[PDB]
């Protein structure tokens, strides 16, 4: 369930 | 203008990471937060649904198929590497083998030429590459190396047109370092650091290996990526030595730095060109000569795939859309719709035979939302 690095990348870190 | 795709398959119950294809059978593997990875077809409406891969500890964040066709790799965010062997002439896929070496995989890569062949690398910097048996499906390590300081965040086989006895790896980290490897020896060919990139950070997060075509026979050139919008060019067939080495945007103050990241490179032969992808939404297209932006495309938000293939440029973004634009022209030809989050990978589907005359390519994506739309794309 969690998310890789680039999904938090493509959203500039929310 | 909502929705124009094919098919679609939509058993994940949490977002699709993941999305991998077999090189010779019909068939889709996707990787999901569901903590499963689910096997379909890729020529039928709808998809019929094969089966499900299980034993994972997190997210399933890579599903690769093995050059020959024999064996999946799948991969997953606590550490886990899951081999499965193809059953009845790949209706169905056995549980062969497993490893949990590491805490996190950041990526995992089956060779694109040489059978049975796989790399992987880690939050820990490690760096780790397999064979599986023939026989018995069992793993073999060939290397694993300690060497990047920080998240290991990409791999990219290069030599890969050599033999199945040249097994070289390129990886990058977020600590700057970028390393080639032999491995099967484990040896690490080179390193470039911070100290040797102009002493700037640069945290690595892409890389892809050029044509043979494009570089004058040399199978080892690679463009590198940063979070912070430094390309590099290096020839990982001369010790790494530079090619081409800049900074690709500039930001206005406001903007958070991320807006620099590159997050996809993909190189067009017949065009000497090398397209780049960044958060901000930035699409480059250098000329691989003089690299000097020749063209560029705006998205409304960040890319996540780019992907050339004849005379397009394929590239997904995370409002869900995936544009395909001619290259040269940058005509938009078409638009990928129907996901209503972001596309987080695709794979494209050419026609096995050329048949008598030209059927479509497919566009196959991974949906935030947990959905795999199927696109037929024009030409």
């Amino acid at each position: 369930a969690r998310r890789p690095a680039r999904c938090y990348r493509y959203q500039k870190n929310k | 203008m909502s929705n124009n795709s094919l098919t679609y398959f939509d058993k994940h119950t949490d977002s699709v990471f993941a999305i991998g294809h077999h090189p010779n059978l019909p068939l889709v593997c996707t990787g999901g937060g569901d903590n499963l990875a689910h096997l379909w077809t890729s020529h039928s409406q709808p998809p019929k649904f094969a089966g499900t891969l299980t034993g994972y500890g997190e997210s399933v964040i890579s599903c690769s198929f093995t050059s020959e066709g024999g064996f999946l790799v799948t991969a997953d965010m606590s550490g886990k590497v899951l081999v499965h062997m193809g059953q009845k002439g790949g209706a169905q896929w056995k549980l062969a083998s497993q490893m949990q070496e590491v805490e996190e995989i950041v990526w995992l890569k089956t060779h694109p030429t040489i059978a049975r062949t796989f790399a992987f690398g880690a939050t820990d910097g490690s760096v780790w590459c397999y064979q599986i048996n023939e026989q018995d499906g069992s793993l073999e390590q060939l290397m694993s190396g300690f060497v990047h300081q920080q998240d290991c965040s990409m791999g990219e086989f290069i030599n890969t047109d050599k033999g199945e006895n040249t097994l070289e790896l390129v990886t990058c980290s977020l600590d700057s370092t970028i390393v080639a490897w032999n491995c099967f020896t484990g040896q690490q060919l080179f390193k470039i650091t911070q100290a040797e990139i102009k002493g700037l950070e640069a945290p690595w997060i892409s890389l892809s290996l050029a044509p043979e075509t494009l570089t004058k026979g040399n199978s080892g050139v690679v463009a590198c990526g940063s979070n912070n919008g430094l390309l590099a060019v290096i020839n990982c067939n001369n010790g790494g030595a530079i090619l081409h080495l800049s900074t690709v945007i500039e930001l206005k103050p406001e903007q958070d730095e991320l807006d620099a990241s590159i997050e996809s490179i993909s190189w067009s032969s017949k065009f000497s060109l090398m397209a780049i992808g960044l958060v901000c939404g930035e699409i480059l297209l250098y000329d691989t000569s003089a690299w000097r932006v020749r063209h560029k495309f705006v998205l409304e938000d960040s890319v996540t795939k780019l992907m050339f293939d004849n005379d397009d440029l394929f590239a997904s973004c995370i409002n869900g859309k995936v544009y395909q634009f001619n290259a040269r022209t940058g005509q938009e030809k078409f638009v990928c719709v129907g996901h209503n989050m972001g596309v987080l990978d695709f794979i494209l589907l050419h026609p096995v035979a050329n048949t008598g005359t030209e059927q479509k390519r497919k566009v196959i994506t991974a949906g935030d939302e947990g959905v795999s739309l199927v696109f037929e794309v024009p030409n």
